[PDB]
């Protein structure tokens, strides 16, 4: 990894992140056959197997019952569309000619492919533990409506093979039908593997998706199709992952607060996040919740990314000097903060806090200046703004300071910065 | 229903590489997988092989394992089975069935009239 | 791999009589056990999925049962076209062994 | 449904949404007993009725111990206000004497209305079934301390009746004391559909909401009022639907950007959300929770709304005349995007970028022009921006065009503003 | 409790709630020994032992497979803060060494202090119940591979003990290995409590903090650290508050809106939030999930603070004079709205809306005059505008009203066309 | 305590509508039901209807089922009962009492001085 | 509907005898059973709610127990005022049947 | 391994107060406790206290509340025990020996040399 | 608290003898017994930790065993140097008791 510290910005620049970038969703319908659990009646009063039986019964019937800033732009645009995608599809899956398909499908087999109507191919999966446990055991040991029996194993064997679908009853009545997540209950790690294994993407990328099937479920969902007789339907959309391992890098950067004729007019790149190359392309990505790291690995949703031009490199270059309109802030107001990077911290110290770097060892080291300063994890252990600790990173990487003069001290000739917020330096200049 | 038409009777020698075609119709061939099984004179059914229309993945049988090279055109929903290294002992019927899409085992339900494979 | 053994392997019969086949795994295989019918020089036919659904088309005369090991296939009255080779064929592993065969002649 | 496309603006509004407007909250106190487990002691060591036992006391113990953007300014309010109106109603409730008298109202019923001090009229709902399990068995069971005893179905009831009571623990406890949702434990579905049944609003509202009993839940949270002897007691706020089945639409928009002498005046519609007619007046609800779509109704909270003028509405037939402030935002920058629609999506391909459409049987049919272009979901299946593919709805509809010269043609050539932030149309021009 | 209500800026100041500061996080590394289950065989078919066993081996095997707006700018720093921190430490917890040592350490007692690689001192904790079990009971029981032993008491004792561990990866599986808090799985209350009790800390924030130990969970979060052998290893990161009971306060705007020849002068506090005074300086939480409230109690954590100048207080005492630069929003469009107090509300009511306030007693008592005003909970019980009812709170408190003039009244809207976001007072002007 | 205040015996002629009031004192009318019993000459006690003060919601057995009209008036606190279609063998005394609020059943702890009705 | 069945329909008693009452569900009603007392030309008088709770200003003399099925109403000696005809009523169903009652008289 | 050694013998009248010194060597003093253990000539060992070195908290049995005071220095690594109304049954030998840093319990598998004190 | 007893309080045995010491828990205390060997003028050595656990450095020929409230010190070839009182410790209650210790003298 190597993180560069630009003077000239108040800024840092972290490259050697690898992309894993979700280019699809898979679907996936599961089909769990409760079994002809209407028909089982308790008349031998409350029972150990009555009380799993009623819940069975009204978590079933319970279920019929419910069948101008980048950032701020594309915020949600990507969850929206996953949703509004699979609620497309949804729709077209809850045709009862694609349902009867389906379960035909299913008839000879536990896992089939089946082409909808409206032409998308969708993998489906049985289920059917539960209805073969009831029917061979359960129904059998219910003589005469009598439930009250002395066979324990029964009653905790009905217990046990219940759990999973009263949890995917619950969890989508307390979502109203879509799950913000995949839960062990919706896709086993068992299904989930296999289902990867059929996903129509090289070999290379299931080997890298199987490595972290964790990361598969955090990002996919589930939606409630509805109940059919004795069987539930439901679709899970497995996240696509048709690009990985390309160049990403991540920009932080910290208030440039520039002290000119008694204005401390700050100078803030708010162009802050993950961009990564694709095709020769830039997409940046703008919010927070749409790419996570794990190592060297920035996990991205590309339907949450924006293209931007290759030009937009060059705000970390020469940024005082290019033609490209680069995203920044010019307020007055003096902003005092620490910005932590993967390599190290941006430390904004000014006039009125104070400002020090820390170790475990040695305790205070030394005072830092006033103005931007880049701390090394090498040099301190822990930064100190006042009395607010910041706990420095322990990762592993080269640091290099591309040295220049802050384009803040010329940024604003003290005239009507006008505090403006989100706007090309031009304006402020 | 879906049909499977074979390529005719073949008579090769010794040691000769033998190619079979399976076609496929009346049936969306891409939703689902080709087996091949063959039945030596005298034998039983035996399995030969299994490839995926929708993914093109193959599994074999320890004795084809390295020797066959499955094949299969979604394009004209015909399938191909080459078979490598024939000895006299190789010669039989061999057939192809539309197998499982997946992992999942499933019957075969819709049979090729059949190739006489002589060596 | 699970072995599959038919038993018997041949069965002289009668126009209808009640035929009965069996069909023994190695291991429990639940119900994931299909039976094909093969007329010599004709291509496999599938007669029951899943120990017991009757395919379509079948005639009702055919029915399966079993579970577990141990499978048996009934035909209830044998016609002059139900004399050929018999195979049970396990759909539970991967694999999918199938049987030796049981052979169905008609009774001199 | 009925989406018109507006060329003057690059902006879709689609009408025909049905409201489900939350007007208020129903108070329901729930006292579940828990009974005197306290002198309850096992004695003989480890054993499966102790585990659960000394759980239970745990439990019991532990829950001793806890007792001018408008959608930046809006965004929460009515988070913030629902869960302080339960606060305020919480501690009218925390009086020894509500609690006392509550407890007394219940005596004789499962179900009563008590009167607070406050005024307040709530609804009490009893929980018994533990309580009476544990006295009239377990308590019994065990006999001079030993826990240990070879009835197996005793510890296995014991286990069974007290899952809930551990859940409604837990999930506080892990919220501390403020949950986000009603899950299944804290009301279950018969218990929902009663307290529906009471709630003072007419038939039809009532039928509505009987329904769609799973948003309702979504809506809710439950309190924790506190631990009095053998009694939890926690208080729930169902969302009263005093408003319902009253025009909405949702106004979407991307930017509209005009290319004049390689110089870009771009200009992007913010009134972005729903909007809904009620009693004649016009509520504007802009946070993305605040509405949720299921089929043709939008559930918003009126508690979130900020009403506006019906001039408002002016702006989706002539915002460029119109004397109504309609407030947007503009921006010497291009940004390509799609914005998803109901029954379409707006794809704004401008320089730099390919766009083209395509279905999945043909895939890509044509490439699109330069500019706004509104893509029918009849036209093409999917959408695809360089590599990024976006999926096209599937939803029935109408789909309208309204011509009109756009209104980033109607900049100003000699100087256009530069990336301008909460401003108004004329600012822009 | 005192509310300051100032005509002034038409805003609202609650002084009297106390600190408690999140100053650092206590690291405690888990080792949760599953014991040798991988040896363990079921050769007898299905069986209830089988059947929770494959899914412990399931459940490890799986666990295997996972391993210059001031509120814009720091929303999510210390959140981010506090995941890299713990992740700076986990990377140091990864190494063998120190596996092996807290193992070691761990060997002679459930709970040691180890000083890790880096020199951080963690303290450990060891869970040894399901190891003894198992190989005491489980293992034993399990004899020549048959499972389906009669004894359901054994298959009973080993779904109860093996409760918590499934829930601990289910958590960790379904949060990608980064749970956002600590649920009764990852830390049950008597490990809090003994944990809190070994905290670098004075009695007294010991004491406040067992207390409510309730609250401590929800600003912690757990890690998983990695599989070794048959011990899964997992830190939890505690809140450290080492600043408590320090005077905060609160502070709530409204639009101030003047109607001068029908041009509205609005003006908007961007100032809004929770305040603190630190041993002399003031910290400033902007973002909405930093603080929250107990009683007079406002939990904030420091990481989110950012210092301001004493003099930022002048802002409520005399902001129109002042020196200090007070970031305000200025706009000619009027927005009504109600701002719900701790101790009131702030009715903004403007031309074209009906506002009344009520009781729960009385109904409607008194309709209210145009402009801002405010309502103490004493006249009123509800507030309502137009169809929108809010419910008023019932805190007890002191009510004060600070005379003045609003500097919307100083704007003139006449000479300000220009709708402005958090400007101060100078563009204002 | 709460009080119950029925009106005096009334004597009708057979086929005409009778209407009976129950006036609530001394505690919150608005929390409670109104339920109403009769006991017929030498028989028992039998359930006539119930009427939520709080909601309005009516419930009756099959024999009164269209024929007997329930209001209950929060305002005033008075319940009235109007029995249609009377017949001789309707000749009874009608209690009303206080009744739960809601679908759980309860005891009725306060009664009425009863109402004679003659027909 | 559940009936419900009062045993005996009239007893004769002398003051201070202890007098016992029978309830009879035709279902179990759990504990949910209410007593009432109904002196002629007097309005009901409620006694006992849930099946042994004893009501307020109840002479302490009564006293109830029973669940599930069968309950019994017990008066400990019996007072001149306690005279009167006695219903038991189920407060388990929406119906709350009351019994046919029983009536206790003065002993001769 | 760590080593601990303890301050010499001392002789003392009734009534006085002895201060004894136990000084840790080899180890990472900070990061576990201190516990006194005595041995009364002819008698068992006797647990006198424990103090966390990390945390400092102190825990005494009965016979010892109130009359000892425990101390941990971290910078010298060195604890010390003053046992207050000294009596002469209180001669014996008392070992300071590296206990647990807290509330669970650990063998102690570091002894000082022990010390003679005589009353 | 728990009160620890041992037995026997004095042993002679020669070397090479197999020599078995018993330590009793007034109450369960699982496997959270310590043994410590204390020769006289010297300083108390661990010997067994959790029951069973061997030191680091103590020969073999030491090994512990029990569980519960019962547990046993077995030396399996007694040795000159181990010659020495023998003390039991519980290691389950905070308060840490010790056994009477028990004396290991050379047999006469
Ligand atoms: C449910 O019923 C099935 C079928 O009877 C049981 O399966 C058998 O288990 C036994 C005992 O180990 C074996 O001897 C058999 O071979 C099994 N038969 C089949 C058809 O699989 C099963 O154990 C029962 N289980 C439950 C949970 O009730
Ligand atoms: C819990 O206690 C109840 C009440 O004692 C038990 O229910 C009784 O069961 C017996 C024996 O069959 C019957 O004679 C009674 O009529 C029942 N009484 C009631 C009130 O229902 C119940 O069986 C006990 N449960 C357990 C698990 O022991």
């Amino acid at each position: 990894l190597k993180e560069s510290y630009l003077e000239e910005s108040c800024s840092t620049i972290t490259e050697g992140y690898l992309s894993v970038l979700r280019t699809g969703w898979y679907t996936n319908v599961f089909t769990l056959e409760v079994g002809d659990v209407e028909n089982l009646t308790c008349a031998d009063g409350p029972s150990l197997i009555k009380t799993e039986l009623d819940l069975t019964k009204s978590a079933l019937r319970e279920l019929r019952t419910c069948s101008f800033v980048l950032g701020a732009i594309a915020c949600g645009v990507a969850t929206a569309a996953a949703v509004t995608a699979g609620v497309a599809i949804a729709k077209c899956i809850r045709l009862e000619s694609e349902v009867t398909a389906i379960k035909n499908c299913l008839k000879k087999t536990n896992e089939c492919v089946s082409t909808l109507g409206c032409g998308v191919r969708v993998l489906a999966t049985a289920v059917r533990e539960l209805k073969d446990f009831v029917s061979k055991n359960l129904t059998r040991a219910i003589n005469k409506n009598k439930c009250d029996i002395p066979d324990l194993k029964m009653a905790v064997s009905f217990s046990q093979f219940n759990r999973r679908f009263l949890n995917v009853v619950r969890q989508f009545s307390d979502n109203a039908g879509i799950t913000p997540a995949i839960s062990k209950d919706l896709m086993t790690d068992a299904e989930l593997a296999r289902a990867i294994s059929n996903m129509p993407t090289s070999a290379g990328q299931i080997k890298l998706m199987l490595e972290n099937r964790c990361m598969v479920r955090r990002k996919g969902f589930g939606i409630l199709i509805g109940v059919y007789g004795s069987s539930v339907i439901y679709m899970v959309q497995l996240p696509i992952f048709g690009v990985i391992d390309t160049p990403c890098w991540i920009v932080k950067a910290a208030p440039s607060c520039s002290e000119k004729k008694g204005n401390y007019a700050c100078l803030l790149r708010e162009d802050q996040g993950w961009y990564c190359q694709n095709a020769g392309s830039t997409v940046y990505y703008p919010c927070e919740k749409d790419c996570e790291t794990r190592g060297d690995h920035v996990f991205c949703d590309t339907a949450a990314g924006i293209n931007v031009a290759e030009q937009s490199k060059e705000c970390n270059i020469n940024i005082s000097t290019t033609n490209y309109p680069c995203k920044v802030s010019c307020g007055r107001h003096p902003i005092s903060m620490v910005a932590l990077s993967p390599l190290g911290a941006l430390v904004a110290c000014y006039k009125g806090v104070s400002c020090s770097i820390g170790s475990n060892r040695v305790g205070i080291i030394k005072q830092l200046n006033k103005g931007c300063s880049y701390i090394t994890n090498q040099d301190a252990d822990t930064v100190t703004i006042d009395n607010t600790v910041y706990q420095l990173s322990k990762v592993e990487g080269e640091q290099h300071v591309i040295k220049g003069r802050p384009v803040s001290s010329s940024f604003d000739p003290v005239k009507f910065p006008q505090d403006q917020f989100n706007v090309a330096l031009d304006q402020c200049f | 229903q879906g049909q499977l038409v074979q390529s005719g009777p073949e008579v090769k020698k010794p040691g000769a590489t033998v190619k079979v075609s399976c076609r496929a119709s009346a049936y969306p061939f891409g939703n689902y997988g080709i087996t091949w099984v063959r039945q030596v004179p005298g034998q039983g059914l035996e399995w030969v092989g299994w490839i995926s229309a929708y993914t093109g993945h193959t599994k074999f049988p320890q004795n084809f394992q390295g020797r066959v090279t499955l094949t299969a055109d979604t394009s004209t929903s015909t399938g191909y089975m080459e078979l490598r290294s024939l000895t006299s002992d190789d010669t039989a019927v061999y057939y192809c069935a539309r197998g499982p899409c997946c992992s999942s085992p499933r019957p075969y339900d819709i049979w090729g009239q059949g190739t006489m494979v002589t060596v | 791999d699970i072995q599959m053994t038919q038993s018997p392997s041949t069965l002289s019969a009668s126009v209808g009589d009640r035929v009965t086949i069996t069909c023994r795994a190695s291991q429990s295989i639940d119900d994931w056990l299909a039976w094909y019918q093969h007329s010599p020089g004709k291509a496999p036919k599938l007669l029951i999925y899943r120990a017991s659904r009757l395919e379509s088309g079948v005639p009702s005369r055919f029915s399966g049962s079993g579970s577990g090991t141990e499978f048996t296939l009934t035909i209830s009255s044998l016609q002059p076209d139900d004399f050929a080779s018999y195979y049970c064929q396990q759909c539970y592993t991967y694999s999918q062994t199938f049987g030796q065969g049981t052979r169905v002649e008609i009774k001199r």
